[PDB]
């Protein structure tokens, strides 16, 4: 007798999500709050009689994309109501839901992700990219190169669309990450991302990036950050 | 050099300059809208003098 | 009732002053009932095994009450040679790191520390016969070194745990660091008619060279008490040899022709004769065998290659059907990391999964997890090593039958929280926690 | 228990241990008796692991 | 031959005692010259990135003498959101290690810590209004981020020009919320 996602039919839920998100408002002084809305499984909602009534009550049919949209819009208002902006995973933008201008969309999927970059900025929403820099997804070899290589601005769109691309994120999901292998796994692999987002578009020279990174990796170690080595070598 | 990330403009000369630990000072310019009351900066000021030398 | 003592009784005698050898016996029985609490082993080395097993069987209730169970155990290793390779050339490893690595090998009942001391980028070993090797080879002749003192500590440390130390000074390949310090040793490669600044593998055409190795491997065999030495021979490149005209001349005189496989065989034979006359046996990577080198029938082939030239399970068949003893390392490459839990891939292997007779399969004496060091140093070593090499540890000790992944996961995760309680920086196996989280 | 023993017979019948008032002692008939370096240290190291 | 002083000059209204947002000007201009080197930036944030840049220019020479090449740097970020996503749900991250991550972001000019704080596996967040959320959803009672822990992170990230953007993922990834919130989670029938 397992459970499912949160129940969007009750207004216990939304009175709970209010008092809660009002607390978050006063705990975290940042303008934006990430709500998520990713990998939303419709398996359980579908097999629920009480929920199946709500679907006629509003005439959604059996399009659970809509019930999802409804829930996420009920929340977005709770946030806009409390003078906070919002960030949300790309599913929400992709199950057709109304977002108040200024709502951030974070792209995280590989499949035609520059096409997702196009849609999100064509529909006048600001975008964050995380898709290419999945840092939890480890592999043998100097994979810092693959993260250094990404050019976030390679997708369809007028110059006016590129202004809506504001930046990116390197993601270390903890499924296989905790205190024991975080610092090594993060750094210097994320430093690659760090230059990409800060430095000019035409800063791509591999030999120089290597040359500066190896020396930056040691300075990290010297400052007590246990960053892993790019390749055979040494510090001091 | 050693910069990471690489800034937007870096113009270097071969001419060297030397620093003194017990004689180097990070302080506010007299014409700056933040002074010795600035917690944030005062903190960094102390912290970095540590990193640079140490 | 309660228990106040463990009685430890060893039948075999050879003190506790000699170092363990390939033939040592690790059997023990652990019997804990009302009438008794007995750890009984054959050799002193079995007792260490027993003591580990014992530490792990201790436990405490939610109240915190230290308990041990009624337990009857008779145990022994499946394979005699259960090792761990460390590479201290691609990156230097502080002595503390090596000793700590031996503490964990203990808990995992590993019994051979394969020490890949030297290689292309680095020569961290200090030679007193040839001081200039370390002096012009190491990354930094003071900070990144192993002193005669350092090396004697590792050996004694390992011995105190029942770990044999297997030294590897890879030759003729992987020797770029030996180049400075001993001149002429390496082969100078050629463009077409004039040398091209680049140096190849150890030059087998010169007498100087064999005189060097003879002096040097006397030192090596003095310093490392274990009967066996690993002499390498992996990834030897013929490109630089063939390109050189002076060597080409040496090939004609002995009548070697055009294949440098037997030129290689000339070197190794001579090198195995040298090592053999100091009373040492030797392990060797598979290439020597694949390259049809004339090789002593007491040699040990370490199989490391997955596909080329033949499947690693076929390599094992070939090596054994030819009468040589085999180490398996191929599918246990801890340097090659991948997303998610690749420990299952290590655990799942079965070393005796090949076409062979009982006594032919009997030449497989164990194997080694390899932690090569290109991307690994002091900073990420521990978490990368454990508990992924523990999968191998059980594969090499436990019974052919113990293979159910769920039962493996249940224990290895419980073991991993125990590593944590013992100050080991072991990485997670999946989602979850240990109640006493790693914090240092 | 890692690695898994060859023959391990287990029970739920349990006994009490006393961290401090606990010792490892060689039987009289043992070939290895005090002076046995390997186990002289071992005994010390494992009582630190178990009850440090 | 000497650098005697680095003077930090804030051009515009400092924003000295504030929290940085998505539109915080992190641009600076650096001058390494004798006898007095000068760092200038409109806002406080620029000066943070500049003092970081400046730490990466001083070095010791062959003899351990502290040395900097005289140079002129002009620098602004290409992007304004440059973050790291950390997940403290799937495994609990001791507060000390989150701080070290910030320092390492400070060295790496990252300015956002996406703190994916909760998920299916555990609810480490100690809510003031809903105290049962952590009490029943967290891995254990020690595996919790009390208000003051969370306070400390935010004030620790401020002193390095990092914004803490928390994430409370909904409506999926919430199996832990219903450990301490009855009827909040859709029950699976069939
Ligand atoms: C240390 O543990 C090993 C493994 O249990 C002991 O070895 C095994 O002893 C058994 C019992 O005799 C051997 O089985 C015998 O084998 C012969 C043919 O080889 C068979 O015809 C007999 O009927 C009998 O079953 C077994 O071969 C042997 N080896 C292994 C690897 O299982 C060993 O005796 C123990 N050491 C001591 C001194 O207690
Ligand atoms: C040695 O004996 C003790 C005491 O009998 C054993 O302790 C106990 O461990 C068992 C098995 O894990 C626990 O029983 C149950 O675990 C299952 C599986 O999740 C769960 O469904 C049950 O509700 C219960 O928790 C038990 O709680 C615990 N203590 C008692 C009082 O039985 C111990 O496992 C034995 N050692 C070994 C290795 O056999
Ligand atoms: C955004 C994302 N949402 C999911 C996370 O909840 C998982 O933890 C992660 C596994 O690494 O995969 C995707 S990335
Ligand atoms: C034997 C072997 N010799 C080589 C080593 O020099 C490398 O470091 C290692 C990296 O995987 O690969 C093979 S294994």
């Amino acid at each position: 007798d397992s459970f499912g996602p949160i129940n969007p039919t009750l207004n216990t839920t939304y009175s709970f999500l209010t008092t809660f998100f009002k607390e978050i408002s006063e705990v975290f002084p940042d303008q934006f709050i990430h709500l998520g809305g990713d990998e939303v499984e419709f398996k359980c909602w579908e097999s629920n009689p009480k929920i199946q009534d709500f679907m006629r009550q509003k005439g959604f049919g059996t399009d659970f994309k809509k019930l999802e949209s409804f829930y996420i819009q009920k929340v977005l208002d709770i946030i806009a109501t409390i003078n906070k902006g919002s960030i949300v995973w790309q599913e929400v933008f992709d199950d057709k839901a109304k977002l108040a201008p200024g709502t951030i969309v974070e792209v995280w999927k590989d499949s035609a992700y520059p096409e997702e970059l196009s849609r999100v900025t064509a529909s006048g929403f600001p975008v964050i990219l995380s898709a290419p820099w999945y840092l939890d997804l480890i592999s043998y070899g100097q994979d810092w190169r693959k993260y250094y290589k990404v050019e976030p601005l390679d997708f369809g769109g007028t110059q006016k669309q590129k202004q809506l691309f504001i930046g990116g994120e390197a993601c270390l999901w903890g499924e296989y990450v905790d205190a024991t292998n975080l610092t090594p796994r993060l750094w210097p692999r994320a430093s690659a991302v760090g230059e990409r987002l800060w430095s000019s578009k035409d800063v791509r020279d591999m030999d120089d990036a290597y040359d500066r990174l190896t020396r930056h990796r040691c300075r990290m170690v010297e400052r007590g950050i246990a960053a892993q080595p790019l390749y055979a070598g040494y510090c001091n | 050099p050693a910069l990471w990330p690489l800034p937007l403009s870096v113009k270097m000369t071969p001419n060297l300059l030397h620093l003194a630990p017990e004689n180097f000072y990070i302080s506010h310019s007299p014409n700056s809208t933040a002074g010795p009351s600035c917690t944030l900066l005062e903190e960094a000021f102390r912290r970095y003098h540590g990193y640079i030398f140490g | 009732t309660l228990e106040k003592n463990v009685l430890v009784v060893s039948v075999v005698t050879p003190g506790c002053n000699q170092l363990p050898t390939l033939e040592s016996v690790e059997n023990y029985t652990l019997t804990i009932n009302d009438d008794q609490c007995l750890l009984l082993s054959e050799t002193v080395w079995g007792a260490l095994r027993g003591l580990e097993t014992f530490s792990q069987l201790v436990w405490k209730s939610a109240e915190g009450t230290f308990f041990i169970n009624k337990t009857e155990i008779e145990d022994f290793p499946r394979f005699p040679h259960r090792g761990l390779l460390l590479d201290t050339s691609r990156h230097y490893l502080p002595l503390s790191s090596i000793l700590d690595t031996l503490d964990v090998m203990a808990y995992n009942k590993l019994n051979v520390f394969h020490w890949h001391l030297v290689d292309d980028p680095s020569f961290p070993y200090e030679s007193f016969t040839f001081p200039e090797l370390m002096r012009k080879g190491s990354y930094n002749p003071v900070t990144h070194i192993y002193t005669a003192q350092d090396v004697k500590e590792v050996i004694e440390y390992a011995r105190l745990r029942g770990i044999r130390v297997l030294a590897e000074f890879d030759t003729p390949g992987h020797t770029l660091s030996w180049g400075p310090g001993i001149p002429g040793l390496l082969t100078p490669c050629y463009s077409g008619s004039e040398p091209s600044g680049t140096f190849g593998p150890v030059n087998p055409s010169l007498n100087n060279t064999y005189e060097f190795m003879s002096t040097f491997f006397l030192e090596v065999s003095s310093v490392f008490p274990d009967f066996y030495l690993h002499l390498g021979g992996d990834e030897v490149d013929f490109t630089c040899w063939k390109s050189n005209p002076e060597i080409q001349d040496f090939m004609r005189k002995k009548g070697f022709g055009e294949d440098f496989k037997q030129l290689e065989s000339f070197y190794i034979q001579t090198l195995l004769d040298i090592v053999s006359s100091y009373g040492k046996g030797y392990v060797v990577w598979q290439e020597v065998f694949d390259n049809k080198v004339k090789i002593q029938p007491d040699t040990i082939i370490q199989v490391w290659r997955e596909d080329i030239p033949v499947n690693y399970m076929k390599e094992l068949e070939l090596v054994t059907k030819a009468g040589f003893r085999a180490l398996l390392s191929a599918p246990w490459y801890l340097n090659r990391i991948s997303y998610g839990p690749d420990w299952k891939d290590f655990y799942v292997v079965e070393p005796l999964a090949f076409e062979g007779t009982p006594e032919q399969k009997a030449l497989v004496i164990g194997g080694e997890a390899c932690m090569w060091g290109e991307y690994v140093d002091n900073t990420n070593l521990v978490p990368r090593l454990w508990p992924r090499a523990g999968a191998v540890a059980e594969r090499l000790w436990s019974n052919k039958l113990t293979s159910d992944l769920t039962f493996a996961y249940e224990r290895l995760s419980h073991f991993r929280c125990e590593l944590l309680r013992r100050g080991v920086q072991a990485q997670p196996l999946n989602v979850g926690f240990c109640e006493q989280e790693f914090e240092q | 228990l890692w690695p898994w023993p060859q023959n391990f017979q287990t029970s739920d019948q349990r006994y009490v241990l006393y961290p401090n008032n606990f010792q490892f002692q060689y039987d009289v008939s043992s070939a290895a008796q005090p002076g046995c370096s390997v186990l002289d240290e071992a005994f010390q190291r494992y009582r630190d692991l178990l009850f440090g | 031959t000497q650098v005697q002083q680095l003077l930090v000059s804030i051009t515009l209204q400092s924003e000295c005692d504030a929290f940085p947002n998505i539109s915080s000007d992190e641009s600076y201009t650096l001058l390494v010259k004798e006898p007095v080197a000068v760092l200038k930036a409109n806002r406080v944030w620029g000066a943070l990135r500049g003092l970081e840049t400046f730490s990466q220019l001083v070095y010791q020479d062959s003899y351990g003498t502290f040395t900097i090449n005289e140079s002129t740097i002009i620098d602004s970020p290409r992007f304004s959101h440059r973050g790291i996503l950390i997940d403290t749900s799937r495994h609990y991250l001791p507060v000390k290690i989150i701080l070290k991550t910030l320092d390492a972001m400070a060295f790496n000019k990252f300015n956002v810590l996406h703190w994916h704080i909760v998920d299916d596996q555990s609810f480490p967040y100690q809510s003031i209004t809903f105290p049962e959320l952590s009490n029943k959803g967290s891995y254990s009672l020690s595996h919790v981020y009390t208000p003051n822990d969370v306070r400390m992170v935010i004030e620790y990230a401020r002193l390095r020009g990092i914004r803490v953007l928390p994430e409370f993922d909904t409506p999926g990834h919430t199996l832990s919320w219903g450990k301490g919130q009855k009827d909040l989670l859709t029950p699976c029938y069939s």
